[PDB]
């Protein structure tokens, strides 16, 4: 599972199955990291006009 | 069922009679207008594209097609500044109170800003505050007035308008004492200023009742707010459409782009690239359309908004429902989340009776007319009277005045006018 | 500020009407030595106005003033050939 | 600068236009941008494919053109309408909309002519010249309530007049300037004070 971003520490919690979850825009919300069973927050990196 | 249109009600016509009021209220209503909406901001290629480089030189094809749709959000963006200026904008200085809210016997606590809190919005302003109420190349612009500037703004007409009546929308803020400024407003109605004084007291006791009854509506009803909580409703759920199209594969094998790009080779990748582009591109089309159509539909809005402040705040309007239901006297802005909402003040005749009339009366052969009010019979006497407030008079030569004769009104009354 | 980050202007504490807008609340200007300057913008002067329940202001004079109003009428009628702007 | 109302209109129906120009040069995915290109080098079953493109890709573009010339016409007549009702209320009459023909009180409006659209001059009159003066609702004499028709009762501290609101002029108190109505013991802030009857 690929994308760009900023990885934070989740406060949050997956039932013991779920592997990703998603936002109300149905996109990435977070991940689990498969070698350390720890979930992580997706960010998106910052962007903005000039 | 089928519905009803309202209550019959046969008035009593007849070619001598007469209504007239001899007592009225105070009414207090609420008016609530849109001024502006969020100004958004969406980037034309990096919602179609994100970070992709074969998308994004794919896009070249449609020339300025991506250009034209930030060009027209920007246009609604800075309008909605400027409607946000007119409405609110429109006072050369800041007013404020004196330290002694000597106004008397109007309380106007409720509508005057709360010197205790870290925004200085009044009661009602807080209440109208409380109830009114994704990244992909998506954001939101602050707007240039923020909404402690608005509350400084309303302060300061709310201040000019009790102080200095209507002046200070003409020229130069000129103190009155306000219960003169009431008598001016009643003159203004048809209604003679000695009425305020006498019932100085019982004016004021209605003024203040009404303001107590409008933050119980607001307060326990939020629906009352509706207008607002519409236009903030539409723009959510449009831009919601839009992030929700991103998801639509329009023919692809997969709507993400990157699935697309970590599998295919660029002769392949580049067909199913393009097919996303046309479904994006026309979905952020009809986006910009929509917005359009809708910004014009507040701007309309804002410019009644702005028209009100200048003709119900800034002055007494002769115009029959534009200030709220009754004759005009007075209103007082308080700023909302995106609008403002006016308290309209006005003037109801509330008790009538009925009394005979006649179109003229006629003495010694001399036909006499009031220069003021109505003639008015009890039964036994006649008296002359103002229109909208019973208050019977003698008849005086100093009351009518004289043209023609005995002969030529149809149903003159045959009576006396006395000479001083 | 609350609009991004500025890089360039000077910030001051000061107070003036606004010339360049931001937004939420902040304008810039070009002033004196001549430099951008970013700043709250003023709502204008205050008024306090001398209330009282016994007290009426009366203008003993006037001034006559003739304001511009302008406003559009019309727009140019064009017309375009839906055939032959695509096809010549 | 003072023309920048008329000078953006037109500027705005330029910009279109010219947008719509550029977009003839897009391929939209074709060999050429330029018909005569495709023609004279392909053969129809081929020269279509290159052409059908070109066409979809002109034809939104105006299509989107003749939209916002819609919205645009609308947002003009609008103003047309606001300039008509002027027209009619301050230039063929005397206007009490109190902002609605200039500042102050308005008086009358001369308009004037300008390209594709009108310029009114409005002439309004500004009370320029303040005076402090103590004031009260009423005067009380021999125990009867008198009102001014007109005006309101000012003092300059030793003696009380009645004048005009607008304009001080200040008159002796008679019983041809005030009217009765009530006693000394209704009104809150009554002065003591005569009356001179002619
Ligand atoms: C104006 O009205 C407000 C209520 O809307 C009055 O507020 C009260 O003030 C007293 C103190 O004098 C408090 O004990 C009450 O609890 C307050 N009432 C509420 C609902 O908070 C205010 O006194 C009135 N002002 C004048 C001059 O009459
Ligand atoms: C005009 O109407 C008002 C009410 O709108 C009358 O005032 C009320 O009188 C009753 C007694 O009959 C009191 O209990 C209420 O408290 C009064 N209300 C207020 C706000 O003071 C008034 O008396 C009527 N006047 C005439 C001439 O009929
Ligand atoms: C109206 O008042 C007049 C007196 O001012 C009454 O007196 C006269 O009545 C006779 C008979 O009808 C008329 O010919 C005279 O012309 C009247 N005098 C004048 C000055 O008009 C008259 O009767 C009264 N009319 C009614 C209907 O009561
Ligand atoms: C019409 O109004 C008059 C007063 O203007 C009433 O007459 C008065 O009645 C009182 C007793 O209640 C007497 O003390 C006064 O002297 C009478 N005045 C006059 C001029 O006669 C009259 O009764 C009323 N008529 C009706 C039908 O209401
Ligand atoms: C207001 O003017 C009256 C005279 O018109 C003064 O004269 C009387 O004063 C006594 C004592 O206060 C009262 O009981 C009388 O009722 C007054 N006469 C009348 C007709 O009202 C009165 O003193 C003056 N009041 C003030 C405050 O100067
Ligand atoms: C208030 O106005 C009166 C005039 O209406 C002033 O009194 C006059 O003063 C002149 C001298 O400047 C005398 O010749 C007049 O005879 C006075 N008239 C009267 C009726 O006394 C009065 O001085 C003014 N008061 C103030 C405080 O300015
Ligand atoms: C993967 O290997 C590392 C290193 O031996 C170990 O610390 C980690 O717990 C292992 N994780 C899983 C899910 O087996
Ligand atoms: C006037 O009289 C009619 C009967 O002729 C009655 O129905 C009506 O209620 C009366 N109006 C008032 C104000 O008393
Ligand atoms: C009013 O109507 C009655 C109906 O019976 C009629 O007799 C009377 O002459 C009329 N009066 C006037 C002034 O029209
Ligand atoms: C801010 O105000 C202080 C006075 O309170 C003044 O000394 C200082 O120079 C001002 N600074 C700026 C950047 O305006
Ligand atoms: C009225 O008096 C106040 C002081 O109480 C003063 O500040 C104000 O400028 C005066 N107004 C005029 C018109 O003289
Ligand atoms: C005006 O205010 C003063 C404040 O000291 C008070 O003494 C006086 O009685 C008030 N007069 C009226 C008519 O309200």
């Amino acid at each position: 599972l690929t994308g760009t971003g900023v990885l934070t520490e989740s406060n949050k919690k997956f039932l013991p199955f779920q592997q990703f979850g998603r936002d109300i825009a149905d996109t990435t919300d977070a991940v689990r990291d498969p070698q350390t069973l720890e979930i992580l927050d997706i960010t998106p990196c910052s962007f903005g006009g000039v | 069922y089928t519905m009803s249109l309202g209550a019959e009600n046969s008035v009593a016509y007849s070619n001598n009679s007469i209504a007239i009021p001899t007592n009225f209220t105070i009414s207090v209503t609420t008016e609530i207008l849109p001024v502006s909406m969020t100004k958004t901001s969406v980037d034309c290629t990096m919602y179609i594209c994100g970070d992709s480089t074969e998308c994004s030189n794919l896009l070249l094809q449609y020339g300025s097609f991506c250009t034209q749709l930030n060009r027209a959000l920007t246009g609604i963006a800075v309008e909605q500044d400027k409607n946000t200026q007119e409405v609110f904008a429109q006072v050369k200085q800041i007013y404020k109170t004196p330290p002694i809210k000597d106004f008397g016997g109007f309380n106007f606590s409720q509508i005057l800003p709360d010197p205790s809190k870290p925004s200085k919005r009044s009661f009602i302003e807080d209440l109208l505050f409380n109830k009114v109420t994704k990244f992909n190349g998506l954001t939101v612009l602050p707007p240039l007035l923020t909404d402690e500037m608005i509350a400084q703004y309303t302060s300061a007409l709310l201040a000019g308008t009790i102080t200095s009546g209507w002046t200070f929308g003409a020229g130069a803020a000129l103190q009155i004492p306000f219960a003169m400024q009431m008598a001016y407003r009643f003159n203004g109605i048809g209604v003679t200023q000695n009425v305020l004084y006498e019932n100085q007291k019982l004016i004021a006791n209605q003024f203040n009742s009404a303001i107590g009854k409008i933050q119980d509506s607001l307060s326990s009803t939020a629906s009352a707010l509706g207008k607002l909580q519409d236009v903030v409703n539409q723009n959510a759920q449009a831009l919601n459409t839009l992030v929700k199209q991103l998801s639509s594969n329009f023919g692809a094998i997969s709507s993400v782009l990157n699935d697309i790009l970590s599998r295919l080779d660029p002769p392949e990748a580049e067909v199913q690239i393009d097919r996303l582009i046309t479904g994006r591109l026309q979905s952020l089309q009809t986006y910009v359309t929509q917005q359009l159509i809708r910004a014009a539909e507040i701007r309309a809005s804002a410019n009644l908004a702005a028209t009100k402040m200048s003709e119900c705040v800034l002055g007494q309007s002769k115009r029959v429902d534009f200030c709220g239901k009754g004759y005009h006297l007075m209103s007082f802005p308080q700023s909302a989340p995106h609008g403002v909402v006016f308290l309209h003040v006005t003037y109801v005749p509330a008790q009538e009776k009925n009394f005979t009339t006649a179109p003229a009366i006629c003495h010694d052969g001399k036909a006499h007319f009031p220069r003021e009010g109505v003639f008015v019979s009890n039964g036994t006497h006649w008296f002359v009277t103002q229109r909208n407030f019973y208050e019977p008079q003698i008849i005086t030569t100093d009351n009518t005045f004289v043209s023609g004769n005995c002969d030529v009104v149809i149903g003159i009354v045959n009576n006396t006018v006395y000479d001083p | 500020t609350r609009a991004g980050c500025l890089i360039g202007a000077e910030h001051v504490n000061n107070s003036y009407e606004c010339d360049i807008p931001i937004g939420a609340g902040i304008c810039a200007s070009y002033q004196t030595s001549q430099s951008i300057i970013a700043y709250t913008m003023s709502l204008g002067a205050e008024n306090s106005v001398a209330y009282s329940n016994n007290s009426i202001a009366i203008p003993t004079n006037f001034t006559i003033s003739v304001t511009t109003e302008i406003l559009p009428v019309s727009m140019t009628k064009t017309s375009v050939d839906c055939t032959m702007y695509i096809c010549g």
